[PDB]
C-alpha cells in the first residue's frame, strides 16, 4: 500500500530525515483535493447495486455464450452468475477505495497484483471485465472532475486487463 | 504503509464493505483540519533538536543512574546513541501525525524494538520516560497560541498524544 | 539430495554395512518398474496446471471462508500466492516420485514450512486439504488405463500417495 | 550427495520448473544401466573379506616397514593391522556404494572430502592405500562392463590419493 | 576497543592462522615499554584532584562568561560547576587509561566517539575543554618520556575537539 | 577485544574509577613475566599440529563411538571438521595467553558455540575432553625445562589452564 502521502514519508525515511518543505506541499495538495474523491466514492457506493447488476447484464449481452456454455468458468448457472456479479462488485468497490485513498494503491494491492494468474488459472476472459468497467464508466452519472477521477481508476483497471 | 484514508480502506476491504457515510464524514473532518495538521508537523519538525535536547536533559535529571559511570547512557557513544533514539522516535511520531495513521511508526520503528532493547540492555522504562517528556514539549509547542490563526486543535493534540503513548508502550 | 539408491547407501553407511541382498533385490524391482515411474512423472507434469486449478477450485468450494473478503486466499495477490504454493508442492512431489526418495521435498520445500505458515497466518489444515485434493487427481491421471501398455502400478501409486501425505502432514 | 538423477532435479529446481524432456531422459538412462551396478556391487560385497585381507597383505609386502617400525601410524601391532584392514574395508565398501548409486557421490561425501587432512594429521601414506586399491582391481574377478564400472571407482580413489 | 596487542590478534584471526613472528614482536615491544605508561598513569592519578580543580579554574579564568551567564550549559551555579569538574575528571581518567592500555583505545571508545554530538546537543564549547587539557599538560609535572606519553593523549583529545 | 590492560581499564571505567595501585602492581608483574608469556605462545604455536593430532588420537581411543560408522567423527569430512575445531580452539587459546585476557576467545569462538553444536549434533562433552587433552599436552610442552632460561612459570600455567577450562565449559 502506498499513496502520495505515504511516498512522501517513505522518501524522508529512506534518507533518515524529518519531512522537507516539498513533502509538506504533498499534504497541502492532498487535503486541498481529498474531499472531491470522498464525495465521488460516496456517490458510486450509493448506486452500487444498480451499477453492478447493470454491468453484469451488459457483459452477458456482449458475450452471450457466457450464459449458455456449460463450464465452471461461465455464468450459465445461478452459482456462475453470482461469482460474476461478486467479481464486478469487487472492481467497483476497489474504484471507491482508490477515490478515498487518492491513488491506485488499493486496487494495486487487492486486485491487480495477481489478476493475470487468477484469470489464466480459472479461464476467465479479461475482455468480460473490460465490458463491465466500460458499462460503469458510461452509467455512474458523475460530472466533471468527479467523473474524471472515477474514470481514471476504471480506465486503469481496463488497461491492466488489456 | 497506511495513511488515515488507506487505514479506513484496509479495514473496509477485510469486511468486503464500502466505506460508510459515517466514515466518509470522519475523513471529511480530518481533511477540513488539514492546515492545522501541517502546522503540527511543521512546529514539531522545526523545533525537533530542542524537543530532543530538553527531554533528554529532563530524563537524566530524573534518572541520574543513566549517566553515572556504568549507566546505560554513560560514555559519549552511548549518550549519542540515546539522543539518536529520541530523535528517531520523534521523527516517526511526525510521520504518524503527517499521515494520520500510526502504521509507519509500528512497521518501521516500534515492531521488535522491545526485543532489540532487551538484547542491548537498554532500559525501556527510561526510553518511555524520554518519549513522554518529548510528548509534553511537543504538545506545548504544537498547541502554542502565538503566531497562528486562532482555533481549536484539541483532536490533533489527542491523536498526537496517542502516537507518543504508543511508542512509550512499545519500548517496555 | 538422495534418490532411492543413495538413500539405501546412506542408511547402510551409518551402520558400516554393505547393502544386503534383500536391499539389492528391492532396488532391482524399482529399476524394473522404471518405465512406469517415468510415466507417473510425465503424466503429473503434463497435467500440472489442471491438477492445481481443479484442486484449488474444490478447496475453495469446501472452505468458503478462504475466499470470503478477509479470508486468507482473498485478494488477487493472496489467491495467486496460494495457487503458487499448490504448484510448488506438486512440483516437489514430482521430484520425489522421479528420484524415488522424499528427501528433496523435505530439504527444499517442507522443512520449516509449518513455521513459515504460522508467521504468515496461512492455515495449514487448508493447505493439507489442497494437497490431498491434488493427490486424488494426480493418482486418477497417473493410474489411468487409457493410452498406455497395460500393467500394475500399485506400488508406485502407494509411494506417490506417501509423498502427498508427507507434504500434507508437514504443513499443519 | 549427488547423482545424475538428483542433479537433474537440482537443475529443474534452480529454475523453479517441472522436469524437462531432457531430465526424463536421465531417468531412462539410469534405469537402463542401474542393474549392472547393483550386480557388480553384490559380487564385490560377497568377496569382501578375501579382497580386504588380500589387499592388506599386498600393502605389507610392498611396504615392509609398515609392519616393523614402531609408531601409531604403522601396522606393527595387532591394533595397527586392525586399523589398516578397517580402512581398506572402508574403501571397498565405498566402491560398492558408488556402483549402487551410479556415481562417485558416496565416495566423495564419505571418504574423499577431508582425506588429505586425515592422512596428513595421522601420518598415513596415500601410497599405501593406492597399492590396496590396485590389488582389489587386479583380484575382484569381474568381467567386461562390471570390471570397468568397479575399476572406474577404484581408479577415482587412486587419483584422489595421487 | 583495540590496542596494538589486540590488532596483532585481529590480523592473525582475519587470516585464520596462529600468530606470526612479526606479531610476537608486537608483544616484545609492548612489554618492553608498558611499565613507563603504568608509572605515568599512577603519577597522574595521585594528583587528580589538584589537576582537575586547577583545570576547571583555568577554564573559568579564560572564559569568564561561563560562571556569569545563566543557562543549563554554563557553570554559573553549583550544579554547573559540578558538571564541569566531573567532565574534566573524565578527560583526565581517560588519559590515565590510555597510558595503561598503550594506545588511544579507551579514549576512543568511551569519550571521543560521539563527543561532537554531545557538545552540539548540550551547547558545550569544545574550546572550554581544550583549555582544561592544556592546563593539565602544563601542570602534571611529568618529565621526559612520561610527559610525552601523557601529552600525546592530551594532544589527541585537543585535536579531536579542534 | 580486551587485553589484560584494557580488561582492567574497562572494569574501572564501569565504576568511574582510576586504576588502583594494587591493580597497577598486578599489571607490572604481568609485564615483568612478558618473556615467559611469549615463550608460552611460541611453544604452543610451534607444536600446534602435534598438540591437536595427539589429543585427537587420545580422544578417539577413549571415545570409540565417535569413530565407529555412524559416529560423529566418522567419514573423512566429519573427522576433518573435528580436527579443524580442535585447531580453532587451540588457536583462540594462544590468542588469550598472548593478550592476557579471555575476551577474544569468548567473543569470536565460544559465544553461541554450545548452540551451534546442538544444531549440528556435535557432542560437546567429547569436544570438552579433546580440549582438556590439548590442555595437558600444551602445559607439558610450554612448561618443559629443556632449552630455556630456568625460572617459574606457574602463574602463566594457571592462566593458560583457565583458558582451556573456559573453552571446555563453553561447549557443553
Ligand atoms: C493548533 C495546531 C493551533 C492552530 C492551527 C490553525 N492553523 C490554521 C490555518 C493555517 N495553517 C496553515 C499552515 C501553514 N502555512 C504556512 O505558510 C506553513 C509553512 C509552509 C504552514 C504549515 C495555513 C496555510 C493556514 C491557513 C491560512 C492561515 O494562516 O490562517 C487555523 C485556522 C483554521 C484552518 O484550519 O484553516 C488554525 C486554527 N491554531 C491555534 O490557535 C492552535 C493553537
Ligand atoms: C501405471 C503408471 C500405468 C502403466 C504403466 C506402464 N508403462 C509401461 C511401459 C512404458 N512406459 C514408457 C514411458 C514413456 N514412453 C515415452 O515415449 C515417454 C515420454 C518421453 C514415456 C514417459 C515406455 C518407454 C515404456 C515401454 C514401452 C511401452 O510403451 O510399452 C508399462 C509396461 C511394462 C513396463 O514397465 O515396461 C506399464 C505397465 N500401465 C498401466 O496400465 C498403469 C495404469
Ligand atoms: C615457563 C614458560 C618456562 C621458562 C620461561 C623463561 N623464559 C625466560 C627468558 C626469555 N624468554 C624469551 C623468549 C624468546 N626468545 C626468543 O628468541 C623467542 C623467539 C622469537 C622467544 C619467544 C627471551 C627473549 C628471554 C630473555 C632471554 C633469555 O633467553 O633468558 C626466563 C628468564 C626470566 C625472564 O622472564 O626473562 C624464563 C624463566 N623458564 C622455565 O624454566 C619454565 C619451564
Ligand atoms: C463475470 C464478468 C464472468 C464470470 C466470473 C466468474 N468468476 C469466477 C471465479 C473467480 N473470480 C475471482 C476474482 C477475484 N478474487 C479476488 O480476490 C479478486 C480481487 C478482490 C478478484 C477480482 C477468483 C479468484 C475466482 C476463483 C476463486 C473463487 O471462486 O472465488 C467464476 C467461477 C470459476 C470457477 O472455476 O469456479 C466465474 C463464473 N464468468 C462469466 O462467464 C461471467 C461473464
Ligand atoms: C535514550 C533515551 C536511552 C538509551 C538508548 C540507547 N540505544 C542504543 C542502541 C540502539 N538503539 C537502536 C534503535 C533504533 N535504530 C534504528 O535504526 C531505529 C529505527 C528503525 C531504532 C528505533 C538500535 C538498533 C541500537 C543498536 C545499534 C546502535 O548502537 O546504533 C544504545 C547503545 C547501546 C550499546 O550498549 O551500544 C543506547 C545507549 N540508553 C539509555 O540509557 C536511555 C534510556
Ligand atoms: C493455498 C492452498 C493456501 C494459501 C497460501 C498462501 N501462501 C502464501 C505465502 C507464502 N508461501 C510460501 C511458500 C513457499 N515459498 C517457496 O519458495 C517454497 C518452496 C521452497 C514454499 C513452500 C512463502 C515463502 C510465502 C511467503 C512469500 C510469498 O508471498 O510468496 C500466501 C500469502 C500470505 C500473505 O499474507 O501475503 C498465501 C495466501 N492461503 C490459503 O488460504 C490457502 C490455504
Ligand atoms: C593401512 C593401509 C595402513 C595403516 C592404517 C592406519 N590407519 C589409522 C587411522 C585412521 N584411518 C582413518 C581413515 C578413515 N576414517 C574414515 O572415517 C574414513 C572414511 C570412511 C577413512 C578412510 C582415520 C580417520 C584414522 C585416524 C582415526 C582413527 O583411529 O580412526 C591408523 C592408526 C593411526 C593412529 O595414529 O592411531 C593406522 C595404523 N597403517 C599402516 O601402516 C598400514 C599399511
Ligand atoms: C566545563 C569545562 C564546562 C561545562 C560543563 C557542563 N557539562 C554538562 C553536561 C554534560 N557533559 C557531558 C560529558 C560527558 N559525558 C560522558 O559520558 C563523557 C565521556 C565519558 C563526557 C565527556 C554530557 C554527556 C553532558 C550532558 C548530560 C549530563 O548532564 O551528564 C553541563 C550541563 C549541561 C546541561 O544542559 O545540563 C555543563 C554545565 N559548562 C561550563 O560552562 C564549563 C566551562
Ligand atoms: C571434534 C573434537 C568433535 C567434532 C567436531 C565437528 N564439528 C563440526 C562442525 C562445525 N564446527 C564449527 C565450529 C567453528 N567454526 C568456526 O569458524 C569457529 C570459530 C569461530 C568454530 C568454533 C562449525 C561452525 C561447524 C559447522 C560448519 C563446518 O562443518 O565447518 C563437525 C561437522 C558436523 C557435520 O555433521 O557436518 C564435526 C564432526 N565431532 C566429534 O565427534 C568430536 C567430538
Amino acid at each position: 500500500m502506498k499513496t502520495p502521502m505515504t511516498e512522501a514519508v517513505a522518501a524522508a525515511d529512506s534518507q533518515g530525515r524529518f519531512l522537507s518543505s516539498s513533502e509538506l506541499q504533498v499534504a497541502f495538495g492532498r487535503f486541498r483535493q481529498a474531499q472531491a474523491g470522498l464525495s465521488a466514492a460516496q456517490a458510486l457506493s450509493e448506486n452500487a447495486d444498480s451499477l453492478v447488476d447493470g454491468a453484469a447484464q451488459a457483459v452477458y449481452q456482449k458475450f452471450p455464450y457466457t450464459t449458455q456454455m456449460q463450464g465452471d468458468n461461465y455464468a450459465s448457472t445461478p452459482e456462475g452468475k453470482a461469482k460474476c456479479a461478486r467479481d464486478i462488485g469487487y472492481y467497483l468497490r476497489m474504484v471507491t477505495y482508490c477515490l478515498i485513498a487518492g491513488g491506485t494503491g488499493p486496487m494495486d494491492d487487492y486486485l491487480i497484483a495477481g489478476i493475470a494468474e487468477i484469470n489464466s488459472t480459472f479461464e476467465l476472459s479479461p475482455s468480460w471485465y473490460v465490458e463491465a468497467l466500460k458499462y460503469i464508466k458510461a452509467n455512474h452519472g458523475l460530472s466533471g472532475d468527479a467523473a474524471v477521477e472515477a474514470n481514471s481508476y476504471l480506465d486503469y483497471a481496463v488497461n491492466a486487463l488489456s | 504503509m497506511f495513511d488515515a484514508f488507506t487505514k479506513v480502506v484496509s479495514q473496509a476491504d477485510a469486511r468486503g464493505a464500502y466505506v460508510t457515510n459515517d466514515q466518509i464524514g470522519a475523513l471529511n473532518q480530518l481533511v477540513s483540519d488539514g492546515n492545522k495538521r501541517i502546522d503540527v508537523v511543521n512546529r514539531i519538525t522545526s523545533n525537533a533538536s530542542t524537543i530532543v535536547a530538553d527531554a533528554a536533559r529532563s530524563l537524566f535529571a530524573d534518572q541520574p543512574q543513566l549517566i553515572a559511570p556504568g549507566g546505560n547512557a554513560y560514555t559519549s557513544r552511548r549518550m549519542a546513541a540515546c539522543l539518536r533514539d529520541m530523535e528517531i522516535i520523534l521523527r516517526y511520531v511526525t510521520y504518524a501525525i503527517f499521515t494520520g495513521d500510526g502504521s509507519v511508526m509500528d512497521d518501521r520503528c516500534l515492531n521488535g524494538l522491545r526485543e532489540t532493547y532487551v538484547a542491548l540492555g537498554v532500559p525501556g522504562a527510561s526510553v518511555a520516560q524520554g518519549v513522554s517528556k518529548m510528548k509534553q514539549a511537543a504538545i506545548a509547542i504544537a498547541n502554542d497560541r502565538g503566531g497562528i490563526t486562532q482555533g481549536d486543535c484539541s483532536s490533533l493534540m489527542s491523536e498526537l498524544s496517542g502516537y507518543f503513548d504508543r511508542a512509550a508502550a512499545a519500548v517496555g
